[PDB]
RNA sequence: GAAGACUGGAGUGCAGAAGAGGAGAGUGGAAUUCCACGUGUAGCGGUGAAAUGCGUAGAUAUGUGGAGGAACACCAGUGGCGAAGGCGACUCUCUGGUCUGUAACUGACGCUGAGGCGCGAAAGCGUGGGGAGCAAACAGGAUUAGAUACCCUGGUAGUCCACGCCGUAAACGAUGAGUGCUAAGUGUUAGGGGGUUUCCGCCCCUUAGUGCUGCAGCUAACGCAUUAAGCACUCCGCCUGGGGAGUACGACCGCAAGGUUGAAACUCAAAGGAAUUGACGGGGGCCCGCACAAGCGGUGGAGCAUGUGGUUUAAUUCGAAGCAAC
RNA sequence: AAAUUCUAA
């Protein structure tokens, strides 16, 4: 119902904030859709870019 | 009504906007109702008639009471199509009503079988509900009165095809050109419709007495 | 036509923003196939039903390592970018365009555009590399009256990459490019300005895209409707009944397959667009009749009477032949 | 979603 990056007030989502990238991934290991999390547009796109980068640094699981 | 479902052909009559709905200017309304009173006075004293069409429930009770007070002709329930164009069929139906009422009241009150209740009473009740004030309409109405023009498109169409004047209260959600002579008012609160219809009936009585 | 002047067209500067725009090099995970190993026993695979096929030299399943190719799950959305074809993993280098805001700068530098010059999905061609999966041609197994098919088991070119050709599509919004003017309502993308407000948030206005509904107007109708198929001005391309035919002859281009340009003789009186009400469907819904469901007893099993096709005689009288003839 | 063929004239 509210965007986290508009409520809390985050500027950009760096990929080292593993704890920040847990409220947006599924426990099964995938990015949650925009609908369940209610994120904006710009921040959805930069958030998924950050998740992909952190994943490819073996810092979030690809599966499981 | 609200600021979403409204007719831009009535931007003249809107005035500022409160939080939620439009606000109708009242000076134009008082000029319009003065003109409407003048026209009703001009038309009432002609040994003719003025028709009342109570579309909505507020209009229902208001026009019923006002017509009974002024002895005019009115329609209260659903407006069945063709009263002002199929007037031959309508008058045949009302003649049927008069004849059945006369025979039931006078002749025998018992034809032969126990078949009056099954159909001959229910149909008479339903027809008396639908027709109502048409049982006294001798000829052709001279000026219809409508509470909500957009909820009564059939009546205004039938009057405009026979080219007879129309007076009625147009809310912000109606097109003020189908009705030839208009007063901007809210046709949703029981209070205002009562006042306007009572004013029209009073003008008719004052001119025609 | 000539000489000046102006900024409301066009362009530059200044400050911001978004983006699967393009090219080159390099890395990542999941999965399919192949190979090796440890128990592991008779089946696995597949169809509407089977068989071909793989399997006691020991398959499928099963865990552990190695090789190689191709495409990038979720994010993902009438969302974004591009002139069009089209562009989706991640990172870097080289790069093109667009949008908003200010008013600093030049001062009509603009629009369209035959002939030309380029780009142009997929299939296809020439040279050289690769080739996991899929798969024209092809082989076998099924189906059918037949099946050069649909279905199943395999499988070559190709699909992939570098350089060079080809130049077509339902390349479609079946809608050429500019610029103005003409009711509304409601989503969404990228911006800017304003009020409530310590912040958060809500509401209002404006620009450029992208969808839905709907007036005036337009249309043969379907329908379009500020993203016009409305009202106008400028430039370009194209049409003049259907076949014959995008064929023949001529020319240009291409290694070829073919592409572009493109007629007539003869023949017909029709060929077409929209929606109207009926009839049909091996399209859907809903409803009913001993339809099925549940019970009761029957027929097909034996004997026996009648009727029926073959039958043979000289005829075994003619006629009714799925319910709806026996 | 599954799902075999089948009016000649
Ligand atoms: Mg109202
Ligand atoms: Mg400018
Ligand atoms: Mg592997
Ligand atoms: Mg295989
Ligand atoms: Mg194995
Ligand atoms: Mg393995
Ligand atoms: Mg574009
Ligand atoms: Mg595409
Ligand atoms: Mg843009
Ligand atoms: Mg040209
Ligand atoms: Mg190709
Ligand atoms: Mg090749
Ligand atoms: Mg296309
Ligand atoms: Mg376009
Ligand atoms: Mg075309
Ligand atoms: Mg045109
Ligand atoms: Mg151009
Ligand atoms: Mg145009
Ligand atoms: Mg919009
Ligand atoms: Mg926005
Ligand atoms: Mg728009
Ligand atoms: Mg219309
Ligand atoms: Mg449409
Ligand atoms: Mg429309
Ligand atoms: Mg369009
Ligand atoms: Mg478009
Ligand atoms: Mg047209
Ligand atoms: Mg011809
Ligand atoms: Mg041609
Ligand atoms: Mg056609
Ligand atoms: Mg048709
Ligand atoms: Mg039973
Ligand atoms: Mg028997
Ligand atoms: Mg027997
Ligand atoms: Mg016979």
């Amino acid at each position: 119902k509210v965007c986290y990056f508009t409520s809390n007030g985050i500027t950009h989502i760096d990929y080292k904030d593993v704890e920040l990238l847990k409220k947006f991934v599924s426990e099964r290991g995938k990015i949650l859709p925009r609908r369940v999390t209610g994120t904006s547009a710009k921040y959805q796109r930069k958030l998924t870019v950050a998740i992909k980068r952190s994943r490819q640094m073996a810092l979030l699981p690809f599966v499981a | 009504h609200q600021t979403r479902r409204w007719n831009p052909k009535m931007k003249k009559y809107i005035f500022t906007e409160r939080n939620g709905i439009y606000i109708i200017d009242l000076q134009k309304t008082v000029k319009k109702v003065d003109e409407a009173f003048n026209f009703m006075r001009e038309v009432a004293s002609d040994n003719g008639t003025i028709l009342f069409v109570g579309t909505k429930k507020q209009a229902q009770e208001s026009v019923r009471d006002e017509a009974i007070r002024s002895g005019q002709y009115f329609v209260n329930h659903r407006w069945l199509g063709g009263t002002l164009t199929n007037f031959e069929t309508i008058q045949k139906r009302i003649q049927h009503l008069k004849k059945i009422e006369k025979m039931e009241a006078d002749g025998t009150f018992e034809v032969l079988p126990k078949k009056e209740v099954v159909l001959l009473k229910k149909e008479q009740e339903k027809l008396e509900r639908f027709l109502g004030g048409i049982k006294d309409m001798k000829g052709l109405p001279d000026a219809l009165f409508i509470v909500d023009p957009r909820k009564e498109r059939i009546a205004v169409a039938e009057a405009r095809k026979l080219h007879i004047p129309i007076i009625g209260i147009v809310d912000t959600n109606c097109d003020p050109d189908e009705i030839d002579y208009v007063i901007p008012a809210n046709d949703d609160a029981i209070r205002a419709v009562k006042l306007l219809t009572a004013k029209m009936a009073d003008a008719i009585i004052e001119v025609n007495q």
